[PDB]
């Protein structure tokens, strides 16, 4: 039974490409949102202390 | 909703903080002009009643 071999191999190559294209950019976008909201709350603290 | 509340509190904080900052100098000049008017009414009441002292002497 080598169908398992083909399927697992396909899963390996597609997760490789996932780590090549998708997850870098989506992590970038979520980290950018995190950065923006953290900057907003930091400026909130700054406004409070001012 | 509370993130919106946070940003609204930030804008209102900065706004009324600048407001109180300006009101600081406002009340400062108010106190000083009150002091000036008090000081000039003083010494002028003195000038007046002193002139009256000389006119009665």
């Amino acid at each position: 039974m080598s169908t398992f071999i083909g399927q697992l191999f396909g899963f390996a190559v597609i997760v490789y490409l996932v780590w090549r294209f998708i997850v870098p950019l989506v992590g970038r976008l979520m980290s950018a949102r995190q950065d923006t909201v953290r900057q907003q709350l930091a400026d909130a603290a700054a406004a409070a202390d001012r | 909703r509370e993130r919106d509340a946070m940003v609204a509190k930030t804008l209102a904080d900065n706004k009324k903080s600048d407001e109180q900052f300006a009101a600081a100098q406002a009340d400062y000049d108010e106190a000083m002009t009150e002091a000036r008017v008090q000081a000039s009414s003083l010494r002028d009441n003195a000038r007046a009643d002193g002139r009256k002292v000389i006119e009665d002497a």
